[PDB]
Formats: C-alpha cells, sequence, structure tokens
C-alpha cells in the first residue's frame, strides 16, 4: 500500500509508503499497491499515479472528479518517489542442481529491497511429498550442504522477508546419484 | 408568423472579452482554476490586464 500525495502548485506527487507524512501543502489522493496483486510484474509506480490523479479535481486535488475536470496532464506531474524499493531477488537459485553422494551443493540468493532487517528463510520438500519442512539452522542467504545424502534431496525454497511485510521466493530442485552401498 | 404563439425572441452574442460573459471555464497563465472566464474582462486597466 504505497500512499500518493500531491500538492497542487508545485505539481509533486510524492508516493509516500504506507507510515509516511504527508508534506506541508500535500493532500492525500489514494492508495495503490505498487507491487500489482494481480498482475505483479506490468505495471510500476506511473501506471499506478495515472490511475489515482484520474478520480481527482482539477479545481482542487482532494475532492473526487471524473473526466471533463480531473488531471490528466501527466507531464507536469513530477513523481517524487520516498517509498522503499520493491523486494526483487538480484540473482535467484538455479532451476537445476544435480551431484553424487558426498559432493557439495551450495546455494545462494541476493536480494535488493528496501528494509534494515532483510531476514532469511529455508524449506525443503522430498519429491513425494506435499508440505514444505523448516530447515533448522541455515537462516543467512547461502545454504550449504556438505557430504549430501541421498535423502537430502527434492526441492529448496528461500523466502526473502524484509522488515515490514514484502517477501519474495525462489527453488532450485536437487537431485543426487545414489551408487549401491 | 400566424400559429406560432405570440411572441419573438433572438439571440444575443457577447464578446469574450466583456464583462457579461461570465462563465465557470477558466484556466489562468499558470493552470489554476479561475472564477473569470474572460481575461481581462474590459477592464480598460494596465495592472489588471497584465
Amino acid at each position: 500500500e504505497l500512499k500518493v500525495a500531491f500538492n497542487k502548485d508545485t505539481y509533486v506527487a510524492t508516493v509516500l509508503d504506507a507510515s509516511g507524512s504527508v508534506p506541508s501543502g500535500s493532500v492525500n489522493v489514494g492508495t495503490f499497491f505498487h507491487p500489482d496483486e494481480t498482475y505483479p510484474d506490468s505495471y510500476v509506480i506511473y501506471h499506478g499515479v495515472r490511475e489515482l490523479l484520474y478520480k481527482r479535481s482539477e479545481v482542487d486535488p482532494a475532492q473526487p472528479g471524473f473526466w471533463p475536470e480531473n488531471i490528466t496532464n501527466m507531464q507536469a506531474v513530477t513523481i517524487d518517489n520516498k517509498a522503499t524499493a520493491r523486494l526483487v531477488l538480484n540473482t535467484s537459485l538455479p532451476r537445476v542442481v544435480s551431484t553424487i553422494e558426498g559432493g557439495k551443493v551450495t546455494l545462494s540468493v541476493v536480494a535488493l529491497g528496501g528494509k534494515a532487517p532483510l531476514k532469511y528463510k529455508w524449506e525443503f520438500r522430498a519429491p513425494n511429498a506435499s508440505t514444505w519442512t523448516a530447515v533448522s539452522g541455515q537462516t543467512t542467504a547461502n545454504l550449504v550442504l556438505d557430504n549430501i545424502d541421498a535423502d537430502k534431496a527434492g526441492e529448496y525454497k528461500v523466502t526473502v522477508t524484509d522488515a515490514a511485510g514484502t517477501s519474495v521466493d525462489s527453488t532450485a530442485l536437487v537431485a543426487v546419484g545414489a551408487y549401491p552401498p | 408568423p400566424k400559429n406560432m404563439g405570440k411572441t419573438i425572441k433572438v439571440y444575443e452574442y457577447v464578446p469574450l472579452l466583456d464583462d457579461r460573459n461570465i462563465n465557470d471555464q477558466g484556466i489562468d497563465a499558470n493552470g489554476a482554476h479561475i472564477v473569470n472566464g474572460n481575461l481581462y474582462g474590459s477592464s480598460k486597466d494596465i495592472g489588471t490586464i497584465t
């Protein structure tokens, strides 16, 4: 929920976060999900400000309005962003990794979003199951599996969660050939 | 003409720059809706038209 303000004089649409403070002069014009719930990788912040100022009024950008009198000249507004950058995964886990019993498989994920305490998570699904099982201990980015056994095969999924609520995940299926004992 | 009531009425089109043509369609040189639609509505002043 990115909150947008708007000052009618300077024509600056400050896209604040959910807990921002509206600048002296600007007025609340609405809220929109920057990572759109349904199509998450199609619209940008501009594509959300336009949908917010269309339902506004040139006479006073505080009361709602429509087509004959609304803020649709999208050249004078200057979006001034002060909302934390979306949690994006710069380097996701490989689609597939495959070693032999005894080898060392390492998985690494790099996240570039907005928060101080970017905490991590790790789960594990056996390749016949349905629910994810918590990988105890490893909670910091790179997960190292040394002397990997056959039972430690399946699908591993990281979950990079920021400070407030945002989370991004990425999976990596792991296979291990098992020579006879 | 007969069969046409007992009244005749015409249309008077007023100039843009007079005072009589007050309306609500007004955006100044900056982009803010103003009360007067007519630019310098026959003010004949210097400061007002400036």
